[PDB]
């Protein structure tokens, strides 16, 4: 039981196993890259091993990418979904639904690309009225006005 | 090698980087409860959780030497000693069972 | 219970820093806030399937 | 709810049942075994081609050593590191909102995250069960009631919006300019 | 007078030697500059690349002349075999490391040696103004990787306290017997107890055997459990037991030898003294001895000890013969 | 002669509480049973403040020696006693550089008796901090089957092959083997507090001196009663 | 460079020790404002109350020093005259306050108003009716509780810090 | 580290990258970047200003220099991120459950979601100062809840295996051709009447512990 | 797991199982103190 | 039913296997005891007045009624002379004449021969014999700590398991019958041994001057020459080689019960040869035994041999 798999390491300023040295031009340095494999199937220890990206990317704020977009659909699934919405808004807040869900939800209908109409608006405050929450009810009417 | 290189193979700081190791044993340790009336000897207590046809502990009373040695065996040394699985899962589930607090009574299902 | 416990929490000082992990939620919309690059929107060599 | 039940596997209700979350295993040696934290189904639904409702992570169950015992030192920091990942936003929208099941080992695994506390069946041998007395736990409460509206109040804050407006934060919302 | 890393060599790569530098290497968090000599420069490049390989946190440099380890080494450690390679290297070569030690440094011989070898050592490096110590290891080259070896440390009681952190290293029963030679005494004490204990544990087997029980784990057990129990009757019950029921078999090789179990009892014997033309009367001593002496006789002397079951009469006959002699 | 096959005390260090309940022990049998002290660390020396203390009662611990219980485990079913001096796990701390926690309080908050048991006394300890034992392991990287990419002996995925002389901790749960087995819980006084005074550090070596004094006299008494002997010969330490 | 490693000596001394070489030099001294506060208000709270002709008294009666020990004014073991019961056993009416306006800070990450914190320092007045009135709208007092306030900028200029901290002060001498 | 019978080379170049003489801006950025930069780098220089005192010194320098420089590309003031440490949830359980938490090894936790796990986005999801910052926790063997360190942190990420030792942030160009404006900045025009998700984060994160008082005004004691 | 102790109210039929799931009273004030630990 | 278990050999060891037999109880064990003595009677009776009727003990002299009522008995002997009158020798006995399946179990240390007799004619009369040895202390078994050198049938070993936890701690089952005795005897001899190697390993440190011996024991101990009976002798060893004046004290187990346990080892063990030598040590302990027992000092200890260490060798050159 020898030491046979590890080699002493490489100097400082050593050159390659096929000449090539940090010095100078780097005419006299060969690249090697076109004879490896075309592809490999896995990942070598130096693939991608140190790749940076645009600084953009970091630099953006929240939600700047979303480019606008018409999301058509059928009028009867603009029925169904606005009733769905009513009723999810009215929905009482019994035991189980804290007054919050009718804002969320009309928020959830902003955000899923829909057009609140005005029974949705009047049905949240409603609602929050009813559940006393005044504040939340001004934040609906914020939310048409912003709208 | 180089005569200025400490570590002339350079190995990775990591791998000379060490390693410690705390036992659970100084984390919590393990009481034995005394055996009451109802289980006054690991026979009584094998027989008691001899329960169930497939796994019966009853058969291997002979196995463990006094209730000290039952409730400190581990499951390795059950399968040194030679108690087939599901005998021995048996064993030390009705150990444990008795350990938190609940005592091998049951119904015998075997009839 | 409760009560003993939140009395103890109260007193003790070394548990009232708050944790990240228990005093909120960070992101609850369904898309990424910010563009992480994907999707790439074209193939590449050896895709026949595209779109 | 079948004529020959399935005996190595039986659930409680009918199929698809309540989310569970559960680590799901791999089927290889121990030695590469890793278990994924999901949700899923109280029956599993291998049969169709959508199984899990939502993925929350992976837990490699083999401690690992540390890999940055060179990094700035703290207590405890040599010992072995048991790495694991956890969604958060998902997890706590199931857990509240969809009020999925849970099992025990992803339970133990979300109290030493410390989102939870310590399971039920994380129980020592030191100390036995409490045992109850009427008696005292009602001296105990009349000794140490809470007033109506400070528990109301906790309580609305606990479960209810917790983001209630002061009379600061309703006079800066209050328009004062001349009003258009 | 600098700030720098104590010099810490290790002399002799026999079966022992390399365990307490493998030790040192891996348990020195850069605290040391770890010297490492060797008669033949191979065996200490062998043992500093498997060394550098398997992971050592601290530098190490090879050395094979005593003038270059004295010269570099603040603290020596010497790892013998026998008493003549110690002997040689410590007082008789050229470059001993005794004779020129430094005004300062510390040599620790584990060797086991005799009392006079190891009083003129001492004498030696005092005159020098050096420090020694006779620290006669026990136990196996597992059990020294394992680091529960055992040291009976004679000498300067403030130089064992210094030593100390370099002794726990690969020694976790370190006792500070007391002056020089002491460490000495209870090794020869120790070899004396163990040769007696394996005679007795070699006879009560063949008993065994003669009576009839056909099991040596149900009688280890007893034994034990009984004021019956020795460490090496329970170390040799097995092989014993085989040896008795098949004698064709030849006892295997251990690190542990009849030969140098009987040097260390040569030694003790030679350090002894006497009360005249008469020696001392030991019976159970002389039985053993005369029994190992029978065992080595036979070519087996580089066997482990268990050999004697199978020379207990041939010791009784030759003692017979010598008895008859003037009779 | 006497009938005991010898004592054991076991300590996580073996550095000033072992040291001292050896100390004692020795002195009041004066010496007739084989007393053995050791720790699961044996990296550490006999603490000065240990030494005086005891020198100021009359017994000389400076002549022990800091040893381990390896030689213990190869044949413990051999000895007679063990006590196992351990501090409380209410107190006990990891880090090692800080003051001892607080206990639980039972009738700060004090908790009902009722519904936080107080670990029955009858009961025995199968397993403490103090039952482990060291193990060492080396994973070289010259052996090819260690050194091969596809091999699960490494702590480490991408970084290299083996592992450098790591150290693991078993366990020996024959504590309940031997004839008589104690645990004593007692705070580690051989660490020093961030701001503790000398004073103070000799104050808490006196208090554990006395402890460990009503303890080995408790239980010289129950090996008394035990054996049958006569154990309690020096009683001069009153 | 290093030591040979016995007696069990550990890696660091405190959990932040090494994490304190992990700041910029202005990132540490403002931390150092904080903690230096927080150090001597803990080490100076034993003798609290106490006169110079006292604190002069326990330090010619703890004259017995072993070279290592500190100073026996700083964190003495003298009996407590006082006897507080969670909290300002170990600090004082003042630094409660100052570790309420931190932990303020700390939450709103930034400049903050005094409203934030106005409930707090009430309901801990309310809590500890003596020492309010023993301390309360004096310089020493709102002058240890504001300390804090430059820590949020320490670019500002004084004008800057008079006016941010001019809130604080109406309400702590109200 | 060099295996036996194993032939290396050398990477030209640390990525696949545009060259900036294909661009002027790109050209600009660089001799900006240049200036910036030392062209020669020393132990006394001004990066190595978090190096107080022998010991930090000794262990930058010595059998971990590899780790540190790999830490993280660029020269900053320091080599890491500093651990600030959580508090535990309370358990109504009590003393029963206390010990549950406490184990052999530390149980490291790192977020994941639709959110999080970026890798074109880790300097902004490391940021410190990010309200959705990415949450990292360890449970140690004691139980205690602590923040990662910077290499823990990056550690979840894909490896960056570059570094920088020329380019010093504190020695950029400013006033000359560099002037950030607050024009720039309010030309998104943010206003707390138009958007109030502000407010809200700002409420979310003040003390809520008024509410159960229900003026703010000191006691009075005659 | 519905737990059936031997101290159960034994069915003596040999026509189905040999115990019913009614329990002594002191099995029903065990449940109640273990229900409420569940609660807690 | 429940196992009849009789008790024979009342004395000193007799009286706490039946005391703790009757603690442990948890059955209708009924006891019968071949006291032999009104006095002896008188005691069985007042130790179950103590006890609080925990087992049902009738007292018969009979062997015949003991062979008629009790399933299984229990010998506790203290002389192999007497054992044999009871079990062979007499002609009711227990072994010559008994009902079939009854277990029938002695303590008395007997020699090989006896013991093969024994198991032989219990085999023929188609009763079951084992033999189990007890190593201890009156103490000890009083306190139920004992080992049992059990050598016989499997089955009925494992039958009397649990009959034996009742007085015993450690039961050990070594194949058939004779090995206890055997094991005994091999325990014995190298108690013996033991002692002189101690004896004279000590005298040979104190001719080098080792001052320190608590440490000396430490390292012996710690090393691989450890041994309980040095562990156990060491100070009182100490003592004697330090002031050879002072006379041994007196002990309960001594060199007298060594010689007698030694003697049933030298009549198992076949004498073929004798010019042979087969065990030196064996026979040096021997003589150094029997020399400090004639020599007066026959009942004060096993330590007493440190003055007669010589005279293995003496007596070795006398004879050759």
């Amino acid at each position: 039981h020898a030491n046979t798999q590890y080699q002493h390491a490489w100097p400082l300023l050593s050159h390659d196993d096929l000449g090539n040295s940090d010095q100078s031009n780097n005419t006299k340095n060969i690249m090697y890259s076109m004879y490896m494999p075309k592809r490999n199937k896995g990942t070598a220890p130096w693939f991608r091993g140190a790749d940076t990206y645009s600084v953009k990317y970091c630099e953006q704020g929240r939600y700047e990418y979303q480019r606008y977009l018409m999301i058509n659909r059928f009028p009867s699934e603009y029925k169904k979904h606005f009733l769905s919405f009513l009723s999810n808004i009215r929905m009482s807040s019994g035991s189980a639904t804290i007054p919050q869900e009718a804002l969320h939800w009309l928020l959830r209908m902003i955000v899923d690309n829909f057009n609140p109409q005005h029974v949705h608006y009047i049905a949240a405050m409603k609602t929050l009225q009813s559940a006393g929450e005044l504040d939340m009810a001004r934040d609906v009417w914020k939310i048409m006005e912003r709208q | 090698p180089h005569k200025s290189y400490k570590y002339t193979y350079m190995p990775d700081p990591r791998k000379l980087a060490p390693i410690e190791t705390t036992q659970r044993s100084e984390i919590v340790p393990q009481s034995i409860r005394p055996p009451t009336s109802y289980v006054p000897n690991h026979e009584t207590f094998l027989e008691r959780a001899d329960i169930h046809r497939l796994r019966p502990t009853s058969d291997f009373k002979a196995s463990f030497k006094d209730w000290n040695d039952l409730f400190t065996c581990d499951k390795r040394q059950l399968r040194v000693r030679g108690i087939p699985r599901m005998t021995r899962d048996a064993i030390r589930t009705a150990v444990q069972a008795f350990q938190n607090g609940n005592p091998p009574e049951r119904f015998d299902t075997k009839e | 219970f409760r009560d003993v416990e939140e009395r103890r929490h109260s007193r003790d000082v070394v548990n009232e820093l708050p944790n990240p992990w228990y005093d909120y939620v960070a992101h609850a919309l369904p898309f990424p806030d910010r563009d992480a690059g994907y999707p790439d929107e074209y193939g590449d060599l050896g895709q026949w399937r595209a779109p | 709810a079948r004529a020959v039940i399935k005996r190595r596997s039986p659930q409680l209700w009918g199929a698809p049942g309540a989310p569970i979350i559960r680590m799901r295993g791999h089927h290889v040696v121990w030695k590469f075994q890793s278990y994924d934290l999901v949700v899923e189904h109280t029956h599993k639904r291998r049969n169709s081609d959508i199984r899990l409702l939502h993925y929350l992570g992976k837990h490699c169950p083999h401690p690992q050593k540390s890999l940055w015992s060179p990094d700035t030192p703290v207590a405890q920091d040599r010992h072995l590191f048991m790495l694991t990942t956890v969604d958060i936003d998902a997890f706590k929208y199931w857990f509240g909102v969809k009020r999925c099941r849970l099992s025990m080992k992803p339970w133990a695994l979300l109290a030493k995250a410390g989102l939870l506390p310590p399971s039920l069946t994380q129980n020592s041998k030191i100390m036995p069960k409490p045992l109850f007395d009427k008696e005292s736990l009602m001296r105990y409460y009349l000794a140490n009631r809470k007033d109506e509206d400070v528990m109301a109040r906790e309580k609305y804050l606990n479960y209810e919006n917790s983001m209630v407006k002061t009379e600061e934060e309703r006079a800066a919302e209050r328009p004062v300019a001349p009003y258009l | 007078a600098i700030k720098r890393s104590l010099n810490v060599g290790v002399v002799g790569m026999g079966n022992m030697g390399v365990p307490i530098a493998r030790n040192l290497g891996f348990k020195a968090r850069s605290a040391m500059y770890l010297q490492i000599h060797s008669r033949a420069l191979s065996k200490a490049k062998r043992v500093c690349d498997d060394l550098s390989v398997d992971g050592a946190t601290c530098a190490m440099r090879i050395h094979d002349r005593y003038s270059t380890m004295t010269k570099w080494c603040d603290v020596i450690v010497l790892a013998l075999a026998d008493v003549k390679a110690s002997r040689h290297a410590l007082l008789e070569d050229n470059e001993s490391l005794i004779m020129n030690a430094r005004k300062g440094q510390i040599i620790v011989d584990h060797t086991t040696v005799d009392a006079e070898t190891s009083r003129e050592c001492a004498h030696e490096a005092a005159r020098r103004g050096a420090y020694f110590l006779d620290a006669p290891m026990s136990g196996s080259p597992r059990a020294c990787f394992n680091g529960q070896l055992l040291l009976m440390v004679g000498g300067d009681a403030e130089t064992f306290q210094k030593m100390l952190p370099i002794f726990h290293m690969y020694a976790d029963n370190v006792f500070h017997m007391g002056e020089s030679g002491s460490g000495t005494a209870a090794k020869m004490i120790s070899q004396a107890l163990v040769a007696s204990h394996n005679a007795a544990a070699a006879e009560a087997l063949s008993m065994a055997h003669a009576l009839g029980i056909e099991d040596q784990s149900k009688l280890v057990q007893v034994l034990d459990a009984s004021w019956g129990s020795s460490t090496m009757l329970r170390r040799n019950a097995p092989l014993l037991q085989d040896l008795i029921r098949n004698p064709d078999k030849t006892p295997p090789t251990s690190a542990v030898s009849v030969d140098r179990l009987l040097s260390d009892l040569a030694h003790l014997d030679a350090s002894l003294p006497k009360r005249g033309g008469e020696d001392e009367p030991f019976p159970v001593f002389d039985a053993a001895l005369r029994s190992l002496a029978a065992a080595s006789d036979a070519g087996m002397g580089d066997r482990d000890l268990a050999s004697v079951v199978h020379y207990i009469e041939a010791g009784e006959a030759e003692l017979r013969n010598r008895t008859h002699v003037p009779l | 002669s006497t009938s005991s096959r010898g004592i054991l005390i076991a300590g996580l260090t073996n550095r000033a509480r072992t040291q001292m309940a050896e100390g004692i022990l020795r002195r009041l049998t004066a010496g007739t049973i084989f007393i053995k002290s050791g720790g699961v660390h044996h990296e550490s020396t006999i603490h000065p403040l240990a030494v005086k203390v005891m020198k100021d009662i009359g017994i000389d611990i400076s002549k022990q020696s800091v040893t381990s219980l390896e030689a213990a485990r190869r044949q413990q079913n051999t000895y007679d006693v063990y006590i196992s001096i351990d501090c409380s796990y209410e107190r006990r701390t990891l880090d090692k550089s800080q003051p001892p926690r607080a206990e639980v309080r039972r009738r700060p908050v004090r908790y009902d008796p009722l519904l936080v048991p107080r670990t029955p006394s009858h009961w025995s300890v199968g397993v403490d901090a103090t039952d482990v034992r060291r193990r060492w392991q080396i994973w070289s990287p010259r052996d090819p089957s260690i050194f091969h990419e596809t091999s699960t002996r490494k702590f480490q995925d991408h970084l290299y092959e083996g592992e450098p002389l790591f150290m693991q901790l078993r366990q020996c749960p024959w504590r309940t083997q031997a004839k008589v087995s104690e645990r004593w819980e007692m705070d580690e006084v051989a660490i020093r507090y961030p701001v503790e005074r000398h004073s103070a550090h000799e104050l808490r070596f006196v208090q554990a001196r006395e402890q460990l004094l009503q303890r080995s006299f408790d239980l010289l008494t129950k090996l008394e009663k035990h054996y049958g002997e006569r154990l309690l010969l020096d009683r001069a330490l009153l | 460079v290093a030591k040979l490693q016995h007696n069990s000596a550990p890696t660091t001394l405190n959990f932040y020790e090494k994490s304190f070489q992990q700041l910029s030099d202005v990132q540490q001294r403002q931390t150092g404002l904080l903690i230096g506060a927080a150090v001597g208000d803990a080490a100076a709270r034993a003798l609290d109350g106490y006169t110079a002709e006292e604190v002069a008294a326990v330090a010619a009666e703890s004259g017995s020093l072993q070279d290592e020990d500190e100073d026996p004014v700083v964190f003495a073991s003298v009996t407590p005259r006082e006897h507080k019961s969670g909290l300002l056993r170990h600090h004082s009416y003042t630094f409660y306050l100052f570790s309420q306006l931190l932990r303020v800070m700390a939450t709103s990450r930034g400049d903050f108003p005094v409203q934030y914190v106005k409930n707090e320092w009430v309901a801990t007045a309310r809590a500890h009716p003596d020492c309010f009135v023993r301390e309360h709208a004096s310089l020493l007092h709102v002058l240890c509780i504001t300390m804090q306030l430059p820590v949020i900028y320490p670019w500002a200029d004084d004008s800057t810090l008079r006016e941010y901290a001019s809130g604080f002060l109406e309400f702590l001498t109200e | 580290a060099r295996k036996h019978g194993l032939f290396y080379g050398k990477m030209r170049f640390a990525e696949q990258k545009i060259t900036f003489y294909s661009d002027r801006f790109l050209f600009r950025d660089l001799v900006n970047r240049r200036e910036a930069s030392y062209a020669n780098v020393w132990e006394m220089d001004d990066p190595y200003r978090f190096l107080q005192t022998e010991q930090d010194y000794e262990d930058y320098w010595g059998d971990n220099y590899d780790v540190y420089r790999r830490m993280f590309p660029e020269m900053i003031g320091r080599t890491g991120e500093p651990v600030q440490q959580y508090g535990q949830m309370p358990i109504w359980a009590g003393p029963h459950r206390q010990h549950a938490n406490k184990s052999e090894h530390n149980w490291m936790f790192a977020e994941i979601g639709v959110n999080v796990g970026h890798e074109a986005l880790k300097k902004l999801e490391l940021d410190p100062t990010n309200e959705k910052r990415r949450r990292f926790v360890i449970r140690q063997p004691d139980g205690t809840l602590r923040s990662a360190k910077m290499s823990e942190m990056r550690a979840w990420y894909w490896k960056e295996e570059w570094a920088d030792f020329r380019f010093w942030a504190p020695q950029m160009e400013w006033g000359i051709e560099n002037t950030p404006s607050q024009e720039q900045y309010q030309e998104h025009v943010p206003d707390t009447t138009d958007a109030d998700f502000r407010k809200q984060r700002r409420i979310q994160s003040r003390p809520v512990k008024w509410f159960y008082e229900s003026e703010v005004r000191w006691p009075d004691v005659i | 797991r519905q737990i059936r102790p031997y101290y159960n109210l034994p069915s003596k039929s040999e026509h189905g199982r040999k115990m019913t799931g009614f329990l002594t009273p002191y099995r029903h004030w065990m449940w109640k103190q273990n229900e409420l630990w569940r609660n807690v």
